[PDB]
C-alpha cells in the first residue's frame, strides 16, 4: 500500500525529527528587526496595534500575530555574577521590546480580543508574560501610563470577561472523560507581573482603575474563580474521598489545578504584597474568606489521605 | 427574414453542406453599427460545422449562400437570431444582426 | 446615569405601544442604548451637583423622552411629562436599607454614593413605598410596599459623549416633531419651525461628520467608534424613522406653505439626506433598517430635487449591507440606471452599481447579471469603446469650380488587414468645412462622415453621404479590387455625380450641393493600400 | 475649437507622380471610446485632459471589473463583447494612456480572464497532494536551491477557458503570447525605470508597474511561464534589477505578492520533495518489514532512529530539509521596513508575512504537511475530477448557484477517491466549506444535498466523523429548523463521541425543545438526542443523566393528548412518541428511573395504537 505508507510516512517523520529546536532563531530574528522614524521590530509591533485599535465585533484569528507574538515570547557566588548578567541579558530584551510600544500592544490585544478566549490572546498573554517576565518597572508603568492615559475600560472588561469563563476543572467533565489550565496559568501569572516590584500604583490601579467611566475590580473576580476552583477542587475530593486509591489520570489533572490554585493565590498575594491596605479591605470583604475555608477542607482531608501511600505523597507535596 | 448580401466574390463554387467544418472570420455589429463581436478581433478564426445547429440559425441557414472565399453582409432576421430573448449581456431582444462574414475555407 | 440591578432600568423603546410610558427592567442590548439612561435631579435648584445624600428627595428624569419619573394613580408608576410632574407624584429617594427607618446643605456635600458599588435601594417619599418589580425579557416595575432583596439599584455613570446625545435625543425629537405637524398643516390646507430647524440639521451633520484620514489611526478609530455609537444611539429613538417621515412629508412638494418657507425648503429637503447619510456611513444595522426601506430609497432617487444626496444615501446603503444587496431587484436598479440616464455620467452612480454588484467579500450574481441587462447591451449609455483603425485622406493638388472627371486606379488592397476592413473611400470635398483630422472624426471617423462630403467605394462600392452607408447597386457589385478602376464625374452648377467600377456605370447617385465649397477629388486610404490617381494617364475615355 | 491630441504617431504617406502613386506602408490604429449620445468618436489617449470622462471611464472599468465579480463567468463573455480582446491588447502595449485608465484595463485583463481562473488555482496551490508517479520521484531536494522548476506536478486542477463565442465556462486569451508580453512588459519597465527616464508611463511609477506586476503575478500563480520565463522573472527581480529598484509603497506590495509566489512554489518543490523521499525511503523499509493500524506506530518505530542502516539516509535528507532567496527576502523586507517607514498597513503585513515564512520554514513545512497528502499515480485522475469540484464548490463559497453546487457534492459523492481517501478529503478541509456554504444557504432544497453530503462524510469513516463532530455547536446553532441529523450522523456511531459531546449542544436542543411548546422540528431534536444517549446497546448514562434534567424543565393530562391525536396533524403524536422513545432510552442514577416513572403510566398508549390499526 505504497501511497498508505507514504501518507503514513509523512505523519511520522511529522510527529517527529521535524521537530527540531529550530526555534533558536527566533531570538536573532528580533535583533535583526532591531537594526536601523524608526525600526522593523517597531514597524511590526506598530502594525499589530493598528490592528488591536480597530474595531471588529471580534478579532479574527490573525496568524501573523501568533506567529510573531510566539517569537516575541520566546525572544526573553560565581552563579550569582552570571545571574546579574543573565538577568540584565533579560531587561535588554524586555527593553528591546518594551520600547518599541510592545507593551502597549499586549494591552490593546488583550483588550481587544474581549471576552473570547481564543489562542491568539493566549499569545498576547504569552508575549505578555514575555514582556514583564522578572517584573520590570519599565513597562509596568509605561503600561499603566497607557491605560490611563487611554481610559479604554473595556480591557479589564476583557480579562474580567475571560476569567468569568477560563477554565476550571469540572467533575462530570472527568467523569466521561474516564472512559485546559494553561490560559489560566498565563493569565494570572499575567495579572501577578502586572503588580511584581510591589507597585503600589498599579495594584491600586486594579483596584479601582479610577480614571475609567467603569470601574471593574480585578481583585474580587479573581477571588471569585479562586473560589468556583475550590468548589471544583472539593467536589472532585468528593469523587475520590471514598475512592482512598487516586486514578493517575486523577493524580495528574488534579495536580494541573494545583498549579492553577498555586498560580491564583500567588496572583492575590501579589496584589496584596505590599501594605496597600485599600486591596486588602477590597478582598477582605470579598468571598475569600470562604474560598480559604474550602481549601481548609480540602487541605484537611487530602492533606490527610494523600498521605496514606507512597504513590500520592507526590501529589500531596504539591 | 434572413437576408445575406454579397460583399466581395468567392470562387462562386464550394457552398457549405452538412458535416463540413466551415471556417470563416467574421464580424457582428448592431443595426445601430454597434459592433459587439469580430473574429478579427482574437485574430482566430471561427470554426463551425454547418447544420449542426451549433450556431444561430440566421447564420446557419444564411452562410450556406456564401462559397469560399467569398465576403459577404449577413443582415440575419432577428427571429432566426438570438430572438426575443436576445443573447444576455450584448444583444438586446429582437436586435436584427449585420454581420460582415468572410468564409475563409470548408473543411 | 444608569440604574443597574445586578441588566438595568430602562423604558419601552421607541414608536412603543406603549407611548413610551411604562417602566421596565432589562439586560441586554438596551445597557448601551441611550433610553437605559436616567439623570438625577434633586429638587433644589441650588448646588443639585452637590454629592447625592442618601435619603434626599431626588425627581428622576429619563434623558430620551425628557420626562420625569412618577407615581401615579391613573396607570400605576409611569415615567411622565413634566408639566403634569408635580413634585408630590414624583419624589424618590436612594437608601441603604429596607427599614424606614433632613438639613439643607449648601455646599457639595458629604461623599456617599459609589458609581457601582454604593447600592441603593429607590423609595418614593411621598408614599414611602420602593421600586418593586413584578415576577420575553422586560421585567416590569411598580411602585409596591416590600420588596425582594435583590432589588438594589447599583448606579453606573454614563459617558459624557452620550448623555450629550440623548440630551441631543430630546432635543432633536421635540424639534422634529413639532416640525412635521406643522408640515400636516398646510397638507390638507392650500393658501412652521424653519432656520431654527436647519440650524439643528447642519448641526447634526457636523455632530456626525466622520474622522479625517489625516487624523492618525489611533484617534481615528477612537473617533470612528464614538461615530458609530452616536448612529446607533440615535438608532434606537427612531431618529432614523423621524428623519425619514420629515423625508416623506418634504418630498410630496416640488415648491400650501407661505412662500416664506418655501424658499428654504430645497436646502431642508436635501440637507436631511446629508443628515441622514451620516447616520448610516458606517454602521450597518441601521442599513439593515433601510434593507426593507429600500424601495422607498430608490423612489426617491428619481425626485431629482435634492438629487444627489438621495444618491449618497443609496450608496452608504449599499457599501455596508448584504441584506440590502440581498433584497434589491429589477426594479431598483433598472431606476439607478435610469438615474444614469438622467443626470449623465455622475461617476457615484457606477460606484453606486458596483456597489450592488459585490458585497463585501460575497458576490451577488443576480444583481450582477442584471446589471449587465439593464446596461451593456444597450450601449447607448455608458461609455463604449473599441480598437479603430485610422483613416488618412490624399487630394490632388488642384480642386475645382465647368465639368469635370477623373479616374482613381486601384493598386493593392488587403481586404481584412488588421481586424477592420481597409478604409477606400474615394469622391469629391468641398474645401470649406471638410477638414478630415485624422484622430477620431464623428462615428469612428472616416471620408464621409460629413454633409461636405461625398464618396464612393469600399465595402460593397456604393456611397456615403452624411454618414449614411447607402448600397448602391453595382453591375459588378464588387469592392474595389487591386486591378480594380474607380472612376468619377461631376459638373459646374448642376449637381450630379456618377461613378463607375473598371469603365461602366454604377447607376445615378446623390444630388443637391452648395456651390459655397470649391470641389476637390478625395482619395481616403487605411493601412498599406496604395492607388493610382489618374487625372489624365486615362486607360478609359 | 477644442484642442485634441496630435495623435502620438501618424500614417506614412507615400506619393509620387506619373500616376502620382499614393502609398502605405502599416496599420496604426486609435484606441478610440465614442460617446453615442453626442455620437463623437475619440481616442482614448487624448482623454488625459478632459479628465471627467477619465474619471467616468476609468469607474465603467471599476464596473467591468466589479461585475465579472470574482468567482463568476457567465456575464463575462459580454464584457468579452465590449471590452473587447484586442483592445486590451493594445491597452496593455501602449504606454501614453493615463493611469486610472490603464491599471483599469490591466484589471480587466485580469479580471474578465485571468481572475477566475487564478481562484480555481489558488485554493489549491496550498494544497500538496502529489502523485506515486515514476515523474515524481526523481525530483530531489537539490538540483543535481532555486524556485521555478517545471518538476511542480502535483495534480492542481487545468484550467478551462471556453473560448469567447457569441453564435448559439470562461473567456480566452492566448496565454503563451499574452505571457511573453508580460514578460517584455516588466523587461521594458526594469530598462525604461533603470535609466530613470521618468514619462513615467502611468504618470507615475506605481502606474508604470503595479498594474503589469500584477498581471504578471496572477499568470505566474496561475502556473503559466515555463521555466526559462520564470528565470526572466527573477533574473528582473534579484538578479542572481526590480528589486533594487527604488520603489512607491505600493509596487513593493506586488513585489512582496510575487516573491510570496516564488517562496510557496520553493515550499511546493520542497514538500513535493520530502514526499518523493518517502516514497524513496518507505519502498526500502517495507522491504525491511517484510524481510523479518499498529503498522503505523511500527512506522513510528522507524522514526524514533534519530534519538536497519537505512536510518543514515535520514540523517542526509534532514539536512537537506534544512533548507539564496533566502538571503535576498529577508535582507529586502528588513531594508524596506529599514529605510521608510512604510504605511499602507496591507504592504506590511505582507512583508513580514514573507519574513516569517523565511526565517521558519521548517514549520511552514510543518503546517504545509498536513495539507500534502501522497496519491496513488493510477488513481489520480479521479482525484483531478474531483479537485475542479470542489474549485466549484469553492466558487461558492464567495456568493442558480444551487444547481451548480448539487451536481457538484453529487459529483464527490461518486469518486472513488471519496471512497479511498478520506483523509485526503478531510486534509482538504472541504467539508468545512460544505458547511459554510451550508450556513450561507441558512439565514432551499440545496441544503438537502448538502446535509447528505455531511451525512455520509460521517459514514465514510469514524476518525473522520470527529472531525465533523468538531462543528456540533455550531451545527445546532445554524439548526433553527436538515443539519440537525449531520449532528445526528455525527454523533451516531462512536460511543467516545457520544461521551465527547458537551452538555451544552444537548442544552441547545432541549431549549429548541423549550421553543417547541406550539411539532415535527421537536421529534427532530428528540431525534438528536435520540442517537445522543443511546448509542450502540445500552444508552450512557453520561448523557442520559443531563439529558433528562434538561428534559425535566423543557419539553412542554398528556397522555390524553395521544387519544386526541388519534381523532382525526399525526407529528404531535409522532413527537410524543419520540419524546417517551427517548425516556425509553434512559435507565445513583435508580432515581432516574423514579423520575420516567413518574411519566405503567404507559400501558393504555399501547391498547389505544393497537386500536388504531
Amino acid at each position: 500500500p505504497t501511497h498508505r505508507a507514504c501518507n503514513m510516512f509523512l505523519e511520522s517523520y511529522k510527529a517527529a525529527w521535524i521537530l527540531t529546536e529550530d526555534h533558536s532563531f527566533e531570538d536573532r530574528m528580533i535583533d535583526d528587526l532591531s537594526k536601523a522614524k524608526p525600526d522593523p521590530l517597531h514597524q511590526l509591533v506598530l502594525h499589530f496595534s493598528r490592528t488591536a485599535l480597530t474595531e471588529k465585533s471580534k478579532l479574527d484569528e490573525d496568524y501573523l500575530y501568533m506567529a510573531y507574538a510566539d517569537i516575541m515570547a520566546k525572544s526573553c557566588e560565581v552563579s550569582f555574577e552570571e545571574k546579574e548578567m543573565e538577568k540584565q541579558r533579560l531587561l535588554y530584551q524586555q527593553s528591546r521590546l518594551h520600547t518599541r510600544g510592545a507593551a502597549e500592544m499586549v494591552l490593546q490585544m488583550i483588550s481587544a480580543c474581549k471576552g473570547e478566549t481564543g489562542a491568539m490572546v493566549s499569545s498576547t498573554l504569552k508575549l505578555g508574560i514575555s514582556i514583564l517576565n522578572g517584573g520590570n518597572a519599565e513597562v509596568q508603568q509605561k503600561m499603566l501610563d497607557y491605560l490611563k492615559d487611554k481610559k479604554e475600560v473595556g480591557f479589564f472588561q476583557s480579562i474580567q470577561a475571560l476569567m468569568q469563563t477560563c477554565s476550571v476543572l469540572d467533575l462530570n467533565a472527568f467523569e466521561r472523560q474516564n472512559k485546559d489550565d494553561e490560559f489560566t496559568q498565563d493569565l494570572f501569572r499575567f495579572l501577578q507581573l502586572l503588580c511584581e516590584g510591589h507597585n503600589n500604583d498599579f495594584q491600586n490601579y486594579l483596584r479601582t482603575q479610577t480614571g475609567n467611566t467603569t470601574t471593574i475590580n480585578i481583585i474580587i473576580c479573581t477571588v471569585d474563580y479562586l473560589l468556583r476552583l475550590q468548589e471544583s477542587i472539593s467536589d472532585f475530593y468528593w469523587y475520590y474521598s471514598g475512592k482512598d486509591v487516586i486514578e493517575e489520570q486523577g493524580k495528574r489533572n488534579f495536580s494541573k489545578a494545583m498549579s492553577v490554585a498555586k498560580q491564583v493565590f500567588n496572583s492575590l498575594t501579589e496584589y496584596i504584597q505590599g501594605p496597600c491596605t485599600g486591596n486588602q479591605q477590597s478582598l477582605a470583604h470579598s468571598r475569600l474568606w470562604d474560598a480559604v475555608v474550602g481549601f481548609l477542607h480540602v487541605f484537611a482531608h487530602m492533606m490527610m489521605k494523600l498521605a496514606q501511600d507512597s504513590s500520592q505523597i507526590e501529589l500531596l507535596k504539591e | 427574414g434572413v437576408q445575406v448580401e454579397t460583399i466581395s466574390p468567392g470562387d462562386g463554387r464550394t457552398f457549405p453542406k452538412r458535416g463540413q467544418t466551415c471556417v470563416v472570420h467574421y464580424t457582428g455589429m448592431l443595426e445601430d453599427g454597434k459592433k459587439f463581436d469580430s473574429s478579427r478581433d482574437r485574430n482566430k478564426p471561427f470554426k463551425f460545422m454547418l447544420g449542426k445547429q451549433e450556431v444561430i440559425r440566421g447564420w446557419e441557414e444564411g452562410v450556406a449562400q456564401m462559397s469560399v472565399g467569398q465576403r459577404a453582409k449577413l443582415t440575419i432576421s432577428p427571429d432566426y437570431a438570438y430572438g426575443a430573448t436576445g443573447h444576455p449581456g450584448i444583444i438586446p431582444p429582437h436586435a436584427t444582426l449585420v454581420f460582415d462574414v468572410e468564409l475563409l475555407k470548408l473543411e | 446615569l444608569r440604574l443597574f440591578h445586578g441588566e438595568c432600568l430602562t423604558i419601552s423603546a421607541a414608536d412603543s405601544d406603549d407611548q413610551r410610558r411604562l417602566v421596565y427592567y432589562e439586560g441586554g442590548a438596551v445597557c448601551t442604548h441611550a433610553r437605559s439612561l436616567w439623570r438625577l435631579e434633586p429638587l433644589r435648584i441650588s448646588w443639585s451637583g452637590s454629592h447625592l445624600r442618601w435619603g434626599q428627595p431626588l425627581r428622576i428624569r429619563h434623558v430620551t423622552t425628557g420626562r420625569y419619573l412618577a407615581l401615579t394613580e391613573d396607570q400605576g408608576l409611569v415615567v411622565v411629562d413634566a408639566c403634569k410632574a408635580h413634585t408630590k407624584a414624583t419624589s424618590f429617594c436612594f437608601r441603604v436599607s429596607k427599614e424606614k427607618l433632613k438639613r439643607d446643605v449648601e455646599g457639595m456635600g458629604p461623599p456617599e454614593i459609589k458609581y457601582g458599588e454604593s447600592l441603593c435601594f429607590v423609595q418614593h417619599v411621598a408614599s414611602g413605598l420602593w421600586l418593586t418589580y413584578a415576577a420575553v425579557l422586560k421585567k416590569k416595575a411598580i411602585l409596591h410596599q416590600e420588596g425582594h432583596m435583590d432589588d438594589a439599584l447599583f448606579l453606573t455613570r454614563c459617558q459624557q459623549e452620550e448623555s450629550q446625545a440623548a440630551r441631543m435625543i430630546h432635543s432633536t425629537a421635540g424639534l422634529y416633531n413639532q416640525f412635521i405637524k406643522g408640515l400636516d398643516s398646510f397638507s390638507g390646507k392650500p393658501r412652521l419651525p424653519i432656520e431654527a430647524v436647519i440650524l439643528s440639521l447642519q448641526d447634526l451633520i457636523g455632530y456626525f461628520e466622520p474622522p479625517s484620514e489625516e487624523l492618525q489611526h489611533e484617534e481615528k478609530q477612537s473617533k470612528l467608534r464614538s461615530l458609530r455609537n452616536r448612529q446607533s444611539l440615535f438608532q434606537e429613538e427612531g431618529m432614523l424613522s423621524l428623519v425619514l417621515n420629515c423625508i416623506d412629508r418634504l418630498n410630496v412638494y416640488t415648491t400650501y406653505a407661505g412662500e416664506e418657507a418655501a424658499e428654504s425648503w430645497k436646502e431642508i429637503v436635501n440637507l436631511l439626506y446629508e443628515l441622514l447619510a451620516s447616520l448610516i456611513r458606517g454602521n450597518r444595522a441601521n442599513c439593515a433598517l433601510f434593507s426593507t426601506n429600500l424601495d422607498w430609497v430608490v423612489s426617491k432617487l428619481d425626485r431629482l430635487e435634492a438629487s444627489s444626496g438621495i444618491l449618497e444615501v443609496l450608496y452608504c446603503v449599499l457599501i455596508e449591507s448584504p441584506e440590502v444587496l440581498n433584497i434589491i431587484q429589477e426594479n431598483h436598479i433598472k431606476s439607478i440606471i435610469s438615474l444614469l440616464d438622467k443626470h449623465g455620467r455622475n461617476h457615484k452612480v457606477l460606484d453606486v452599481l458596483c456597489s450592488l454588484c459585490v458585497c463585501n467579500g460575497v458576490a451577488v450574481r443576480s444583481n450582477q447579471d442584471l446589471i449587465t441587462e439593464n446596461l451593456l447591451p444597450g450601449r447607448e449609455l455608458l461609455l463604449q469603446t473599441n480598437l479603430i483603425n485610422y483613416v488618412t485622406s490624399i487630394r490632388p493638388n488642384i480642386f475645382v469650380g465647368g465639368k469635370w472627371y477623373f479616374e482613381v486606379m486601384v493598386d493593392e488592397v488587403v481586404p481584412f488587414l488588421t481586424a477592420q476592413a481597409t478604409h477606400l473611400r474615394v469622391g469629391w470635398a468641398l474645401t470649406e468645412g471638410y477638414s478630415p483630422y485624422p484622430g477620431g472624426g464623428e462615428g469612428w471617423g472616416g471620408n464621409g462622415v460629413g454633409d461636405d462630403l461625398y464618396s464612393y467605394g469600399f465595402d460593397g462600392l456604393h456611397l456615403w453621404t452624411g454618414h449614411v452607408a447607402r448600397p448602391v447597386t453595382s453591375p459588378g457589385q464588387h469592392l474595389l479590387a487591386p486591378e480594380d478602376v474607380v472612376s468619377c464625374c461631376l459638373d459646374l452648377s448642376v449637381p450630379s455625380i456618377s461613378f463607375r467600377i473598371n469603365g461602366c456605370p454604377v447607376q445615378g447617385v446623390f444630388e443637391a450641393f452648395n456651390l459655397d465649397g470649391l470641389f476637390f477629388p478625395v482619395v481616403s486610404f487605411s493601412a498599406g493600400v496604395k492607388v493610382r490617381f489618374l487625372l489624365g494617364e486615362f486607360k478609359f475615355l | 475649437r477644442m484642442p485634441n491630441h496630435f495623435l502620438q504617431v501618424e500614417t506614412r504617406r507615400a506619393g509620387e507622380r506619373l500616376g502620382w502613386a499614393v502609398q502605405c506602408q502599416d496599420p496604426l490604429t486609435m484606441m478610440a471610446l465614442h460617446i453615442p449620445e453626442e455620437n463623437r468618436c475619440m481616442d482614448i489617449l487624448e482623454l488625459s485632459e478632459r479628465l471627467d470622462l477619465q474619471r467616468f471611464h476609468s469607474h465603467t472599468l471599476r464596473l467591468y471589473r466589479a461585475v465579472c465579480a470574482l468567482g463568476n463567468n457567465r456575464v463575462a463573455h459580454a464584457l468579452c463583447s465590449h471590452v473587447d480582446q484586442a483592445q486590451l491588447l493594445h491597452a496593455l502595449e501602449d504606454a501614453h494612456l493615463p493611469g486610472p485608465l490603464r491599471a483599469g484595463y490591466y484589471d480587466l485583463l485580469i479580471s474578465i480572464h485571468l481572475e477566475s481562473a487564478c481562484r480555481s488555482r489558488r485554493s489549491m496551490l496550498s494544497e500538496y497532494i502529489v502523485p506515486l508517479t515514476p515523474e515524481t520521484r526523481a525530483i530531489t531536494l537539490f538540483p543535481p536551491g532555486l524556485p521555478g522548476v517545471g518538476v511542480t506536478t502535483s495534480l492542481r486542477p487545468p484550467h478551462h477557458f471556453s473560448p469567447p463565442c457569441f453564435v448559439a465556462l470562461s473567456p480566452a486569451i492566448p496565454l503563451e503570447a499574452l505571457r511573453d508580453k508580460a514578460l517584455r512588459m516588466l523587461g521594458e519597465a526594469v530598462r525604461d525605470g533603470g535609466q530613470h527616464a521618468r514619462d513615467p508611463v502611468g504618470g507615475s511609477v506605481e502606474f508604470q508597474f503595479v498594474p503589469v506586476l500584477k498581471l504578471v503575478s496572477t499568470l505566474l500563480v496561475m502556473g503559466i511561464f515555463g521555466d526559462e520565463d520564470v528565470k526572466q522573472i527573477l533574473k528582473m527581480i534579484e538578479p542572481e534589477g526590480l528589486l533594487q529598484m527604488k520603489l512607491p509603497e505600493s509596487v513593493k506590495l506586488q513585489m512582496c505578492n510575487l516573491l510570496e509566489y516564488f517562496c510557496d512554489q520553493e515550499l511546493q518543490h520542497r514538500v513535493e520533495s520530502l514526499a518523493a523521499f518517502a516514497e524513496r525511503y518507505v519502498d526500502k523499509l517495507q522491504a525491511n518489514q517484510r524481510s523479518r493500524d499498529f503498522h503505523q506506530d511500527l512506522l513510528a518505530h522507524c522514526g524514533i532512529q534519530l534519538e536497519t542502516s537505512l536510518s543514515s539516509r535520514l540523517r542526509s535528507l534532514l539536512e537537506t530539509v534544512r533548507l539564496s532567496l533566502q538571503e535576498l527576502v529577508s535582507h529586502m523586507v528588513v531594508r524596506w521596513a529599514q529605510e521608510d517607514y512604510v504605511q499602507s498597513p496591507e504592504l506590511v503585513r505582507a512583508m513580514f508575512s514573507l519574513l516569517h515564512r523565511q526565517y521558519d520554514g521548517l514549520g511552514e513545512l510543518l503546517r504545509a504537511l498536513p495539507r500534502a497528502y501522497t496519491i496513488s499515480p493510477s488513481s489520480v485522475e479521479d482525484t483531478m475530477s474531483l479537485l475542479e469540484c470542489l474549485g466549484q464548490i469553492r466558487s461558492l463559497l464567495i456568493v442558480q448557484e444551487e444547481n451548480l453546487m448539487i451536481q457538484s457534492i453529487g459529483n464527490i459523492m461518486n469518486n472513488k477517491v471519496f471512497y479511498q481517501h478520506p483523509n485526503l478529503m478531510r486534509a482538504l478541509g472541504m467539508h468545512e466549506t460544505v458547511m459554510e456554504v451550508m450556513v450561507n444557504v441558512l439565514g432551499p432544497k440545496m441544503v438537502t444535498s448538502c446535509c447528505r453530503f455531511l451525512c455520509y462524510f460521517c459514514r465514510i469513516s469514524r476518525q473522520n466523523q470527529r472531525s465533523m463532530f468538531d462543528h456540533l455547536s455550531y451545527l445546532l446553532e445554524n439548526s433553527g429548523i436538515t443539519p440537525l441529523d449531520v449532528a445526528a450522523a455525527s454523533v451516531i456511531d462512536n460511543n467516545e463521541l457520544a461521551l465527547a459531546l458537551q452538555e451544552q449542544d444537548l442544552e441547545k436542543v432541549v431549549s429548541y425543545l423549550a421553543g417547541c411548546g406550539l411539532p415535527c422540528g421537536g421529534e427532530r431534536y428528540l431525534d438528536f438526542l435520540r442517537f445522543a444517549v443511546f448509542v450502540n446497546g445500552e444508552s450512557v448514562e453520561e448523557n442520559a443523566n443531563v439529558v433528562v434534567r434538561l428534559l425535566i424543565r423543557k419539553p412542554e393530562g398528556l397522555l390524553a393528548a395521544i387519544e386526541e391525536a388519534i381523532r382525526i396533524g399525526h407529528a404531535i403524536m409522532s413527537f410524543y412518541a419520540a419524546l417517551i422513545d427517548l425516556l425509553g432510552r434512559c435507565a445513583e442514577a435508580l432515581r432516574i428511573r423514579a423520575i420516567l416513572r413518574s411519566l405503567l403510566d404507559d400501558l393504555v398508549g399501547i391498547i389505544s395504537l393497537p386500536l388504531q390499526i
